[PDB]
């Protein structure tokens, strides 16, 4: 039956055509030439070439990814050797993402698209994919490929098994904190965190700070009574309509637009004109440039509002915070070095200490608003000058170094 | 709100089922682009800034003319109907509401035709309204808090509908169709309609719509038409009622007593009963300490006189004995302490005994007080 | 098969009803206005106690309580069903006692080990408290096996399952299913308390006690109150014993430390004219 | 079987559980749901069903009062054995949805149905071990909230032994069940969860604490847990004041019984339904009160009647406490709608016990001293989850403030880091933080009352108001309103003073009975106000509710001008931060007259009060030498 399966996937592997080439089998063969044992797949070309194949996976994928997995390695070995390791399934997909919050105990196995920042990653582990055993009563041998070891010999007492290391392989495999985007948070709620973990060639892709498109299964596994910790088995990473462009354009191409915009922050404040002309710019940024020895030029444009009280200098902040596809806003009273800035904390759900990012990593690429700058700390201040003059922030805590960059 | 289109669904055979369907489901529905509604919209004008009512033509027993308010708010209202055994002699002085009354009417009387056709299975009623048999009542408020009431005719039409409650209506550009309760009594249950709420103060002229009043409520009862409404009228306008009809505005008014206390009678039963079963013991609690939960129950202030008053109808009901404390007290009868056979067959003696204290009140020839008197507790 | 018996218990056990039914019958009104009010104690004024037998009645309770208490609550109810059948009513016969108005009032600073299982009362200022919480005080299984019920497992001081099951042809043992609707559960509070001022002498530090409230009597106790408690000491087992000097019992190997705790069952605060008028001589 | 159930052979439990039991009272069920008798209004019952179908949505609300009326021991079953009753409901409930919409079971697994109206409501402080497993109605403020987490449901279990899957085993959020014997083997080997056969549900876990105004006196406020499950998540955020219905169950098993001396356990509440409202009798009286010619100043007497004077400081809390519109002007933009207040005055002016009144008069208020404040506590603290271990945040007492009043006394004397914690909270009504990778904003919509005492403990009258106080302009613009109070002495003021005092103390000494008390009680707040108090609370609280008067642009000039006088007084002379925010504390304080008589437009009266106790705030704060020269300026107003 599953044989029927791996010869749907051989076919849209090696025979499936697109653009008048087979572009599945021309890509798979160009992976092999570049030795990178991982197959890109894309769910919408999965989905207009076979419908059943893709009510399987998307229902019960448990034993589908297993045979994707298999047949992938089978058909690339196949070219292989037909031009003279597991290969990794990656899915590209473009269907819509549920919401984060929207998640649910009904979605359980079930395959689901997302979106959202990355706040923390952990090191590298390396897990076991091919093992040799042998028993210590009687020396017999013999192959295994969640696993465990068995419990009599086939040929010795509970238990009899040992494991030949030099006969065996082993994988990488990396564990990621996703959280849904802050600007879709409505005030009053803390955003909800999400864990990842992905393997293989799909490790070290991202950094705290990092927004991401995601493609994954939807999965729990224990660590409350019965609350069992839900996380997400990476399967693919990603990271304006023409009309939309032409209207953009058009706004572009108006012989006012620099007065319409300037009029449009804040329309409901009374002049300040060159304070929102500033804020515009701000919100532009300037343009990023490397020096030859290797440098980056800081683009960001920091602006300080330092007059008396009462002249609507916290309402432009509050204002921008909304505008600003990024944005962060918090009191300086309220915040802290360790908060603004990353971070390193323990995860309990693996037990390990984990790079956290803070409100201005959260922020990189983007615009932070800040008030009572005058009132924070000077510590939090001298990490500042690192964030806006360097775009890095340098962290040394416990026993550990690193420096992490900022486009804040 | 169901909204139906003249350039769409204008024909019999168009309206008539989209009219059942909606009536089989609401009660009230939207006309949109009807020709007589643009000069419809300069004669609300010319009324509502030029033409207003003739204040001095004074109120009558018919419930007719201009009958002044609280806030100096006046009602001008009339009736006509085609049946000359009505003295419906006060016809409309104004041209302008006249203008708006048969624009309405020219479409009203094949809706309501329609309505009747759609919802009432009596066959002998298909055509109870038409050109040569239909009474009508013109209404028009004035100003020189919303109001409930529950037209009586078989369908309601307004000009404009704006500021109309059920949720709010805000839809000027369409008039509004309401059903009324003769068309959903003749409807074997077929169709229901419920009571709205206006403002009195935004002077809104409306229509509603009968066949003519002498026809009998029902062929089951002896009562016309005319009586419902003049019921429906002394209900709502005593003063006028007093001079004309006080001993029915009297009879009428003290049915809405009896139903206050069976429904006291009714919420206390389960008072009661959630206060014994959260018990071990069967001590009669104190009232003061139900009093509030009674009065959350029945979502109005109750207070220990209208208690009292549940004593007088039926004595079996509640066993009313003070505590020591000098705090009235009150508890259940029967022994063993509940059985919803008995539960029911003592709502059914309460209910046999209000509605025959009723009978007799009504019965007597002296002139009825509406409200039931207090019981007293015997002193100690 | 028949258990072994306390004659001096049940002697107690009489006399404990006796009491009941002769004295003046104020304490059969108490369980009539606990039955009319839905009350789950009864209260006993411990010089009512002592004025039967002269007194040695409640000398002999008071020096063994933690003994001789089940019998003074069968006995009560048995009363009670004698008297009031109702309150075994529920929706199942949940009953404490509390005695209070002890003559002797020790402080912290007196308590030694000779005053355990014994009726006595203390005082001293509160400092901490614990929220309230309930308590296992009689829980019921079923069994795995078969479906047999045991009914009236009494958890003393830890968490006990049934050691065998009733009916001889199971064999069921150390597997049971814990009944959460027939078993029957009490509040439970911890009071920590600090020796009064005029206690400890000047150059002194105060000692610091931790005290135990159950049923209707908890949440009494306040911050910075000077309390009143009566009860009985009872030792609690200790895991700070470790690394202290000289020679520890082993029992054979496992550990037999403890530690003191006061169970106490009456709570009262230390503080017109009439009522302070009536209690002077 | 019919009307056979009421025989009552045993507890509760024994009888529901009979399996012909429970037919009888589903068939009595699916009865109840197919049909109900509401007159005009048909089986509104009905129509529930197919809208909830309609809808695709699991919530089924049932009026408690309508199946008591229709069926008498059937709703008390459920009175004493929701759980069960509910077990059974939920599948009537389902097969009934399916009459109307087939094919409901093909999305929605099941039919979360949920009570409302349930006439018994207990406080977080009253539950007793008597009110075990039943259901209770419950009213509290949230202050901590957890993640949602899939927990399970059905259960089942993979033997070691053999191949064979156990039976299915509800998961009741009360043990982590661990079967002892195996079905085919009657071995009591290893077992495992079987994870691909096994039902979930949705799990949080929220904290209600008491409500600020109903703390008992001298005790620390009460919270409970409450278990959120079946889609009832999110329902709620911190600071929300909320009602919820749920089961009162123990689940804290395990390590309790060792740990602690003695075994015990803990309480948790199971939420079925959460609620986050006037009779008429009420809306009558209180129009009624509104028609009455010059009803502000009796309100304004109204306010701490036993407090002698200070009438430009009365009318400034009741400003405050009415407060005005916060107009979200097309949402991009924003303004307050609470006026702030600060009471600066020598000792014995009473600073103090005003607030001893609002705390008491508010729906919810909130009072702090300046040195026993921190700036953590008053804003927001950071806790560590004790399940799931996670950083989590937990509002202070702005944030419990939320939707009403926070008062600070001795706000002078207070650190400076505190008094800085408080800018953001005056004029965004927020909290914004950024601590151990929590970065969240809470809503703190509440009024700030301030007491403070002048530079020395004594009012200078020569020096200017910017030198008698250690505070700053920034912090000063926060307010709106301020009253400055001189101890100064006269034999008329001081007679008047100490025979009001006198007789204050003779009034507040001590001396169907609670009846006459309280008619006792109410006639000697006749002789000291005009208004009964708990008439004056239930009228203010209505008219925070239901009545938002709205602005016209009639006297434009009559504020303008007014704002250019004030604004030129202002300009070489050592006073207040004169700037737009105080121009729109005239309008805010014009809204809150104007909501006193529920109108609904602001008229011109009220814009001639704001307008004088603008002016007249701001003038009784300038140097002798120049106030009787500004007495004069604006003799106008
Ligand atoms: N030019 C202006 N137009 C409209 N409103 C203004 C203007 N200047 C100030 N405001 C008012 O001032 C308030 C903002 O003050 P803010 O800057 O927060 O005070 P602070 O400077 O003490 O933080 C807003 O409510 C806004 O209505
Ligand atoms: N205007 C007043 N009328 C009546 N009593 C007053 C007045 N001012 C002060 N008192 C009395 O003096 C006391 C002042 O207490 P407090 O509010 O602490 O003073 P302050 O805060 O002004 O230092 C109150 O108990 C009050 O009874
Ligand atoms: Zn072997
Ligand atoms: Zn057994
Ligand atoms: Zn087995």
């Amino acid at each position: 039956d599953n044989t029927e399966i791996i010869k749907s996937f051989k076919n849209f592997i090696l025979e499936f055509r697109l653009d008048s080439q087979f572009i599945y089998r021309d890509q798979l063969r160009n992976n092999i030439l570049v030795k990178n044992y991982s197959l890109t797949v894309n769910m919408e070309h999965l989905i207009g070439y076979n419908e059943d194949i893709y009510k399987k996976l998307s229902d019960e994928p448990s034993d589908i990814i297993p045979l994707f997995e298999t047949a992938i390695t089978q058909v690339a070995k196949r070219i292989s050797i037909l031009s003279r390791p597991t290969f990794q399934l990656i899915l590209n997909s473009n269907a819509n993402q549920i919401p984060l919050r929207d998640l649910d105990s009904e979605h359980v196995s079930k395959i689901v698209r997302l979106s959202g920042i990355i706040i923390s990653t952990s090191v590298l582990s390396s897990r076991a994919t091919y093992l040799s055993i042998m028993c210590r009563n009687c020396r017999h041998t013999t192959s295994i490929t969640t696993v465990s070891l068995p419990r009599s010999c086939l040929s010795c007492g509970p238990d009899p098994y040992i494991i030949i290391h030099e006969s065996s392989k082993f994988i990488d495999q990396q564990f990621l904190k996703l959280q849904e985007i802050p600007e879709l948070v409505p005030v009053g709620e803390m955003p909800r965190n999400l864990t990842m973990t992905c393997d293989r060639y799909l490790t070290n892709k991202v950094i705290p700070g990092t927004r991401v498109t995601i493609v994954g299964i939807y999965s729990i596994y224990n660590s409350g009574v019965a609350i069992r910790t839900p996380y997400i088995k990476i399967l693919g990473i990603q990271s304006f309509t023409e009309e939309e462009e032409e209207e953009f354009l058009q706004l572009s191409r108006n012989p006012k637009l620099y007065e319409i915009l300037t009029n449009s922050i804040a329309p409901s404040i009374f002049g300040n004109e060159d304070i929102k002309k500033a804020i515009v710019c701000l919100l532009m940024g300037g343009s990023k440039k490397i020096l030859p020895d290797g440098m980056r030029l800081r683009g960001d444009i920091n602006v300080l509002l330092l007059g008396d009280p009462g002249t609507a200098k916290s309402q432009l902040l509050k204002f921008v915070e909304k505008v600003s596809p990024i944005a962060v806003y918090t009191s300086g009273k309220g915040s802290s070095a360790a908060g603004l800035t990353a971070s390193v904390q323990r995860d309990p759900m693996t037990r390990e200490f984990y790079l956290e990012g803070g409100a201005m990593v959260l922020a990189d690429g983007g615009v932070v608003c800040i008030d009572e700058f005058d009132k924070m700390r000077d510590e939090d201040r001298v990490a500042i000058h690192e964030a806006m003059e360097q775009q890095t922030i340098s962290i040394a805590k416990a026993g550990i170094t690193t420096v992490l960059n900022s486009r804040t | 709100v169901p909204v139906i289109d003249l350039n769409r669904v204008s024909d019999e055979e168009q309206l008539l089922p989209v009219v059942r369907a909606i009536l089989l489901q609401h009660d009230t529905f939207l006309l949109k682009n009807y020709a007589n509604k643009a000069v419809l919209d300069a004669l609300l004008a010319g009324l509502t800034t030029k033409d207003l009512p003739d204040t001095s033509q004074g109120f009558d027993a018919n419930f007719t003319g201009t009958l002044p308010l609280e806030d100096d708010v006046w009602l001008e209202q009339y009736i006509f109907d085609t049946d000359p055994q009505l003295r419906f002699d006060r016809k409309c002085r104004n041209e302008s509401l006249c203008s708006i009354y048969s624009r309405l009417f020219k479409l009203g009387l094949f809706f309501a035709q329609l309505c009747v056709k759609s919802v009432v299975s009596s066959a002998e009623l298909q055509d109870c309204i038409s050109t040569s048999h239909y009474a009508t009542k013109l209404t028009r408020y004035f100003n020189d808090d919303y109001v409930t009431f529950l037209p009586t005719g078989v369908l309601t039409i307004f000009p404009c509908a704006k500021a109309i409650r059920y949720v709010s209506i805000d839809e000027p550009d369409c008039l509004l169709f309401h059903t009324g309760t003769l068309l959903a009594r003749w409807s074997q249950g077929m169709h229901t309609t419920s009571p709205l709420q206006i403002d009195p103060r935004a002077n809104i002229v409306s229509l509603t719509i009968w066949p003519p009043l002498t026809t009998p409520i029902s062929s089951k009862g002896e009562g016309t038409i005319a009586n419902h409404l003049l019921e429906q009228q002394i209900k709502a306008f005593p003063k006028v009622a007093q001079q004309y009809y006080p001993r029915e505005l009297s009879i009428l008014r003290l049915q809405d007593a009896m139903k206050f206390v069976k429904e006291l009678f009714t919420v206390c039963e389960t008072v009661l009963s959630l206060n014994a079963l959260s018990r071990s013991t069967g001590v009669p609690p104190e009232l003061h300490v139900l009093l509030p939960q009674i009065s959350s129950m029945m979502k109005r202030k109750i207070v220990q006189d209208d208690i009292l008053k549940l004593l007088t109808i039926w004595s079996d009901a509640y066993v009313v004995e003070l505590n020591s404390r000098g705090e009235l007290t009150m508890n259940l009868p029967k022994r063993d302490n509940l059985t919803t056979l008995t539960n029911k067959s003592r709502t059914l003696a309460f209910v046999e005994r209000a509605e025959s204290w009723y009978q007799q009140v009504i019965a007597s020839k002296d002139e009825i007080m509406t409200d039931v008197p207090a019981f007293k507790i015997n002193k100690r | 098969v028949k258990k072994v018996d306390d004659v001096t218990g049940e002697k107690v056990r009489e006399a404990f009803e006796q009491f009941l039914e002769d004295f003046s019958k104020v304490y059969r009104a108490q369980i009539e206005f606990m039955k009319i009010y839905d009350l789950n104690t009864i209260y006993i004024d411990y010089q009512h106690l002592s004025m039967r037998e002269n007194g040695a009645l409640a000398m002999a309770i008071s020096e063994q309580y933690y003994r001789f208490l089940p019998f003074l609550q069968k006995g009560l109810r048995r009363v009670v069903r004698k008297y009031a059948p109702e309150l075994l009513n529920t929706s199942e016969r949940v009953f404490q006692i509390s005695f209070f108005n002890l003559p002797t009032v020790h402080r912290i600073r007196d308590i030694r080990s000779e005053k355990i299982g014994s009726l006595l009362s203390i005082s001293g200022t509160v400092t901490r408290t614990s929220e309230v919480r309930p308590e296992l005080y009689k829980a019921s299984f079923t069994c795995d096996m078969c479906r047999a019920i045991v009914d009236n497992v009494e958890q003393s001081f830890k968490y006990t399952e049934p050691t065998f099951c009733p009916n001889p042809s199971c064999e069921n043992r150390a597997f049971w299913t814990l009944n959460v609707t027939r078993s029957r559960f009490l509040d439970w509070q911890k009071v920590r308390i600090q020796e009064n001022a005029n206690e400890i002498p000047t150059g002194s530090m105060p000692r610091t006690l931790d005290v135990i409230l159950r049923g209707d009597s908890v949440e009494r106790a306040k911050p910075g109150d000077r309390c009143k408690f009566t009860g009985v000491e009872i030792v609690v087992p200790d895991v700070t014993q470790l690394g202290l000097p000289g020679v520890k019992p082993s029992s054979t190997v496992r550990d037999l430390t403890y530690k003191i705790s006061f169970l106490a069952c009456h709570v009262i605060s230390i503080g017109d004219q009439e009522v302070f008028l009536n209690s002077l001589s | 079987l019919e009307s056979l159930s009421n025989v009552k052979a045993n507890s509760y439990s024994e009888w529901i559980t009979q399996p012909n039991v429970s037919r009888t009272i589903a068939r009595e069920l699916k009865s109840f749901l197919l049909e109900y008798t509401d007159e005009t209004g048909r089986s509104v019952y009905g129509a529930r069903i197919r809208t909830l179908g309609e809808m695709n949505s699991e919530s089924l609300e049932v009026n408690y009062r309508h199946l008591a009326e229709s069926k008498a021991i059937l709703a008390l079953f459920l009175a004493k054995c929701p759980e069960e009753m509910l077990k059974i409901f939920d599948l009537v409930a389902m097969e009934a949805t399916e009459l109307h919409y087939p094919d409901y079971a093909r999305i929605h697994s099941e039919i979360h149905v949920r009570i409302s109206d349930f006439p018994t409501i207990y406080s977080l402080r009253e539950l007793r071990e008597s009110n075990l497993s039943s259901l209770v109605r419950v009213t509290g403020v949230v202050t901590r909230r957890t993640g949602v987490f899939p927990q399970l449901k059905y259960v089942k279990f993979n033997c070691l032994k053999c191949g064979s899957i156990l039976g299915p085993f509800f998961q009741d959020s009360n043990e982590e069940i661990r079967i002892s014997f195996c079905t085919n083997c009657k071995s009591k080997g290893p077992f495992r969860v079987n994870g691909e056969k096994t039902v979930y549900r949705n799990y949080q876990r929220v904290t209600l604490q008491e409500a600020p105004g109903t703390v008992p006196p001298g005790r620390l406020p009460r919270h409970r847990e409450v278990i959120l499950l079946a889609d009832l998540v999110d329902v709620s955020k911190p600071g929300e004041e909320v009602e919820v219905t749920g089961i009162y169950k123990n689940n804290y098993d395990g390590n309790l019984n060792a740990k602690n001396g003695f075994p015990v356990f803990a309480t948790i509440i199971e939420a079925n339904s959460i609620k986050r409202s006037w009779t008429e009798e009420e809306e009558r009286e209180f129009r009624k009160i509104s028609r009455d010619r010059g009803i502000i100043d009796k309100i304004i007497s109204s306010m701490a009647p036993s407090i002698y004077g200070h009438r430009d400081i009365k009318t400034a809390v009741a400003c405050s406490l009415f407060g005005g519109v916060p107009k979200n002007v097309n949402g991009k933009h924003s303004i307050r709608g609470d006026i702030n207040v600060l009471l600066l005055g020598d000792p014995g002016t009473a600073k103090s016990q005003i607030l001893k009144y609002v705390e008491k008069t508010a729906h919810r208020a909130v009072f702090a001293t300046g040195q026993g404040a921190s700036a953590v506590g008053l804003t927001a603290s950071v806790r560590k989850d004790p399940i799931t271990k996670e950083w989590t945040l937990e509002g202070g007492a702005l944030v419990l403030a939320d939707k009403g009043v926070c008062l600070i006394d001795e706000f002078d004397k207070m650190n400076d880091q505190d008094r800085t914690s408080i800018h953001e909270a005056m004029e965004q009504q927020s909290i914004s933080i950024s601590k151990a990778g929590i970065v969240t904003t809470l809503q703190a919509r509440c009024s700030i009352i301030a007491a403070a005492n002048p530079n020395g403990g004594r009012y200078n009258s020569t020096l200017p108001l910017a030198q008698n106080v250690s505070l700053t302009e920034p912090i000063l613009s926060r307010f709106d309103i301020l009253c400055v109070v001189r101890d100064l002495v006269d034999e008329e003021a001081d007679e008047r003073l100490a025979t009001f005092v006198v007789d204050s103390h003779v009034r507040s000494h001590p001396e169907n009975a609670r009846q006459r008390r309280l008619q006792r009680q109410r006639k000697k707040e006749e002789e000291i106000s005009p208004i009964p108090q708990e008439l004056l609370m239930k009228y203010i609280h209505y008219a925070r509710t239901k009545i938002y008067p709205k602005l016209h642009q009639m006297d434009m000039d009559k504020v303008s001008r007014v704002y250019a006088d004030l604004r030129r007084e202002s300009i070489s002379t050592g006073s207040f931060p004169i700037t737009v925010r105080h121009l729109e504390s005239i309008l805010r304080i014009a809204e809150s007259f104007a909501k006193m008589r529920l109108s609904e437009f602001v008229s011109s009266y009220d814009l001639d009060r704001a307008i004088k106790v603008v002016v007249d705030s701001f003038v009784d704060a300038q140097k002798v030498s120049v106030r009787r020269q500004l007495r004069r300026s604006f003799a106008i107003y």
